[PDB]
RNA sequence: ACCCCCGCCGUUAGUUGCCAGCGGUUCGGCCGGGCACUCUAACGGGACUGCCCGCGAAAGCGGGAGGAAGGAGGGGACGACGUCUGGUCAGCAUGGCCCUUACGGCCUGGGCGACACACGUGCUACAAUGCCCACUACAAAGCGAUGCCACCCGGCAACGGGGAGCUAAUCGCAAAAAGGUGGGCCCAGUUCGGAUUGGGGUCUGCAACCCGACCCCAUGAAGCCGGAAUCGCUAGUAAUCGCGGAUCAGC
């Protein structure tokens, strides 16, 4: 709002792996409130990433999130005459609040049918470097760098 | 289907009791 | 053209298998799995044939189905538009009848809009 | 042993129990104290105006509180002055054993 | 619908009216304000008219009308169809 | 013999029973995992005494009622912390900071007449 | 129709259903409390008045 | 599509369609005219047409009064143009600098 | 600001509520016993930018401590002169105008529920973070003497017949549901969805054709996430799950 900035909210470390990081993420799992349903998932995904690539899920979600976080974008701007596409860097915050968002968002995208694969999957994919995930961020960094013309344009 | 009266489910939504609910 | 006239999903339980003929639900499903011995849970494509003329004997013998039913409400409907009472007046119209509200909805007994 | 206080106010209800609870300790012999009983809230909501305007109601209530006091070693000396006992207006008093 | 354990309807001032006819044969007018009224095997060939909120309507009944009640056919609205 | 906090949370209240011991832990007559089995949730129910090195070396015999399954185990989170600093009081510090030591009042918001639930309005239109 | 249907409804009826609670106050049809023989109108008067004992705005 | 109301008058649908018609000048824009609502009333002054339409970039709100309800009618037009025009212009004010 | 609720604490208060430790424990805080604790509903306490540092002419602002709570603690009640010739003569009151075997009054019946269409508010969905059967938990606020009805039984059930408890912190409505363990469905217009219709019953009621709610068999639609446009919400909020009450014979 106008006023003073709004406050980053404080998550409670989850009560498998104590990461600020990791809360987060399963709430943007979260549907109608039912947190529990959401834990469950986020956890049941490890499970996955565990067998399915024999190391630390905690390590590999990291890498999904530093391989997701988009570094410039862009955000639209008026001026003059014509809305143009103005190239910016992601605040840090951002970078992980939409990189969480995209996660499990691209996650949802997918074919294999429990959400407790799924989440697994594109946690998996986008922690190497594939995934629809980073598909997201990869487009908006190029519509980043395109547009580097409209840079002083920046605010 | 919170609204056919044919379930568990739904006998709870439309405050009833039946074959599907019984108390 | 099996049971009782239409040839149920194979590869599904036979309960719910059953389901797929008109004239049966959830309900008579249960009821002639019981009175002929089989697991609701094996699918019909596993089926003895023992099995096939033990389930098909009691449904066509005990309810009315498929055919003879549509005709039932057919002519059940056809009396009740014939003789002339308002249950049937609403049923020649294409109208609703269980008094229900035609300012607005009523679609389904309607169907998809006619524009003025 | 038992009386039982129902009113509408409670700076009355409160203010005779605490007599009872003075006339029968004084006059012999025991009294468990006056126990202050959960209030069964009559509530009332009404749109405020006339004709129309439903999103703007007042909101109304009826507290009845309850009491409750026990004379434990009873002894009449105390049940004889009760019937001397002065109670306001808004306070109804009950007494069984 | 009406419970089965009550017993199947009629006004009475209709139900006398109906067996007056049965004693001296059929059949008359019979003017009614009474569509509450179940139409009874007692009825058949009889000609009653029902009101539906303005007429007296002419009604004849059948074997095939039994379980209906009396304002099933004198219906009440009048609808042409719309433009 | 015994220690006792009260822990409050929305409608939930805990009463906690501390007895020295193997560590174990009981809720109204029932087994603490027994109890909340399937709720990833719990195992911070017990976390205040995590706080401060006590896991194993203490016993737990808890009443609770009212509330929701888990506001139950948030009141158990302050009603054993608050009854480790009445056995410790040098406990202030390594509980505080870690804010067990406090109740959050977040309830209900009330649902208000011309609303739809506490703030969720009803929808209108201009055309 | 007006103190003509009051009159109707303090009469006891022809069949027992048609007892319908008319304000004892105004005469009003409809919005009437068993618990006061009033409608909401009549009801918010009085209880502002203070004719309404133990009756008080609830503020929660 | 479009709805009118005509309150406490009685009006026929030769009148309705007129309205329609009317309304009709505002197409010109070539927006789009969003359930346009029309409201005709009768003061003791002469008549009212009021009117509340959305398009793509606003609303409309419009009151025409006159003793004459076609021209009251009109005078509704007249401002809803207007403000119509200034919805869609309005824009371009500013393009440079 | 003074009033109410929630948040922390103390006082008073101990049954119909509570049960830490002893004794029984008929295996039900059931009894002894106790008010500790929980609560209940009343009375005070507390927070004041008071303290610390810094910035300040000051008012104040930034920040740390102590504290349950910190800068207005979260919510409520409360709405200035006025505005909209805003709303209501149909709540009522009311000037005036108007009716007088009728523009009043009574009743039966019909209508207010009409249905080529258009709009507003909403319920349930289109499904696997899901649907179904089973079994297993945790609320709160309320209501309840032609009332709530335990429990027993007939009934697939709605319900019906018995029949105990309670003017109710006792007795009842009562099950909370989401949730939890388990099992089936395996991506399908389907075990989604529950409209429409046929048929058979239950209850209220003088009476359910018009036109009641409910149960069961059968039927099993539209609908694969919605154009232009557009609503809400800044935290215990939005989202999502059930529960009560008013009015009320029933709905
Ligand atoms: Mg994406
Ligand atoms: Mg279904
Ligand atoms: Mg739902
Ligand atoms: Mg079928
Ligand atoms: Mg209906
Ligand atoms: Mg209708
Ligand atoms: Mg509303
Ligand atoms: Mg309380
Ligand atoms: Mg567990
Ligand atoms: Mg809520
Ligand atoms: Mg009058
Ligand atoms: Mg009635
Ligand atoms: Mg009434
Ligand atoms: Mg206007
Ligand atoms: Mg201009
Ligand atoms: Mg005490
Ligand atoms: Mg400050
Ligand atoms: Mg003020
Ligand atoms: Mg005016
Ligand atoms: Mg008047
Ligand atoms: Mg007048
Ligand atoms: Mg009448
Ligand atoms: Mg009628
Ligand atoms: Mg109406
Ligand atoms: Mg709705
Ligand atoms: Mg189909
Ligand atoms: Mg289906
Ligand atoms: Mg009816
Ligand atoms: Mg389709
Ligand atoms: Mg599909
Ligand atoms: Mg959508
Ligand atoms: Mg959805
Ligand atoms: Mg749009
Ligand atoms: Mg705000
Ligand atoms: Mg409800
Ligand atoms: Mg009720
Ligand atoms: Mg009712
Ligand atoms: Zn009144």
């Amino acid at each position: 709002a106008r006023r003073r900035r709004a406050e980053v909210r404080q998550l409670q470390p989850d009560l498998v792996y104590g990461d600020v990081l990791v809360t987060a993420f399963i709430n943007k799992i979260m549907r109608d409130g039912k947190k529990n349903l959401a834990a469950r998932i986020f956890y049941d995904a490890c499970k996955i990433i565990q067998e399915k690539t024999g190391q630390e899920p905690l390590k590999v979600f990291k890498q999904a999130v530093e391989n997701v976080k988009p570094r410039m974008e862009v955000r639209s701007r008026r001026v003059g005459g014509a809305n143009y596409q103005v190239p910016m860097e992601v605040s840090p915050r951002r970078q992980q609040s939409l990189a969480l968002r995209w996660l499990v968002q691209a996650a949802n995208q997918r074919p294999e049918r429990r959400a407790a694969v799924r989440i697994a999957h594109e946690l998996m994919d986008a922690a190497e470097g594939k995934g629809g995930a980073v598909k997201k961020k990869e487009d908006v960094e190029r519509m980043a760098e395109a547009n580097r013309a409209y840079a002083h344009y920046r605010w | 289907g919170k609204g056919d009266r044919r379930t568990r489910r739904g006998k709870i939504w439309r405050g009833t009791y039946g074959k599907y609910r019984p108390r | 053209a099996r049971i009782a006239g239409v040839e149920i999903p194979r590869n599904k339980r036979v309960d719910v298998a059953l389901t797929y003929i008109y004239g049966i639900g959830k309900a008579r499903a249960k009821e002639a799995l019981e009175k002929t011995g089989i697991n609701p849970a094996t699918r019909v494509k596993d089926l003895t044939e023992a099995e096939v003329v033990r389930l098909r004997e009691y449904v066509e013998n005990t309810w009315k189905l498929e055919g003879e039913l549509r005709a039932e409400v057919a002519a059940n409907i056809k009396r009740l538009m014939d003789i002339g009472c308002y249950r049937g007046l609403r049923h020649r119209r294409g109208l609703p009848v269980r008094g229900q509200r035609t300012r607005t909805n009523a679609r389904t007994r309607k169907g998809p809009r006619k524009t003025v | 042993i038992r009386i039982k206080l129902r009113g509408f106010d409670h700076k009355t209800l409160d203010a005779s129990a605490q007599k009872i609870v003075e006339a029968a300790r004084r006059s012999g012999a025991q009294v468990s104290g006056p126990i202050p009983l959960p209030t069964r809230v009559r509530r009332f909501t009404v749109i405020r105006g006339p004709f129309k305007h439903k999103d703007s109601r007042e909101h109304f209530e009826l507290r009845t509180h309850n009491r409750l006091v026990d004379i434990i070693n009873p002894n009449r000396k105390t049940i004889e002055q009760l019937m001397t006992l002065d109670l306001p207006t808004g306070v109804e008093i009950e007494i069984k054993t | 619908p009406r419970s089965l354990k009550k017993g199947v309807f009629v006004d009475d001032h209709l139900l006398e009216k109906v067996l007056e006819l049965n004693a001296k044969g059929e059949k008359r007018l019979i003017k009614t304000w009474s569509r509450r009224s179940t139409i009874v095997p007692e009825m058949v060939g009889h000609t009653i008219a029902v009101y539906n909120g303005k007429q007296h309507v002419p009604v004849y009944i059948t074997e095939n009308m039994v379980g209906h009640k009396l304002g099933e056919f004198a219906p009440t609205r009048t609808y042409r169809g719309h433009g | 013999e015994q220690y006792y906090g009260t822990g409050r949370r929305k409608e939930a209240v805990a009463r906690v029973f501390l007895r020295p011991g193997n560590g174990k832990v009981t809720v109204n007559g029932q087994d603490f995992n027994e109890y909340f089995q399937g709720l990833v949730r719990a195992v911070a129910a017990l976390e205040p005494l995590r706080a401060v090195d006590a896991l194993g070396h203490f016993d737990a015999y808890i009443t609770v009622r009212g509330g929701g399954k888990s506001g139950q185990i948030d009141a158990i989170k302050l009603g054993i912390a608050r009854a480790l600093v009445q056995y410790n009081p040098d406990y202030r510090a390594k509980l505080k900071p870690l804010g067990f030591l406090t109740r959050d009042a977040r309830v209900v918001e009330r649902k208000k007449y011309g609303k739809h639930k506490a703030r969720r309005a009803p929808q209108y239109s201009k055309r | 129709a007006r103190k003509a249907l009051i009159e109707k409804a303090k009469r006891t009826p022809k069949f027992k259903v048609r007892a319908y609670t008319r304000c004892v106050r105004c005469g009003r049809a409809r919005s009437v409390y068993r618990f006061f023989g009033l409608c909401r109108i009549c009801l918010r008067e009085l209880a502002h008045k203070g004719q309404l004992p133990g009756v008080r705005k609830a503020s929660w | 599509t479009m709805n009118i109301t005509s309150k406490q008058m009685e009006i026929t649908p030769a009148i309705r369609q007129h309205v329609a018609d009317r309304l009709a000048k505002l197409e010109k824009w070539q927006t789009h005219l969003i359930n346009p609502h029309i409201i005709l009333s009768k003061e003791p002054q002469g008549f009212v047409a009021d009117a509340t339409i959305n398009t793509p970039n606003g609303v409309l709100v419009a009151s025409g009064k006159h003793e004459d309800m076609y021209t009251a009618i009109n005078e509704l037009i007249n401002k809803l143009e207007r403000q119509l025009n200034k919805l869609q212009h309005k824009g371009e004010a500013r393009r440079a600098a």
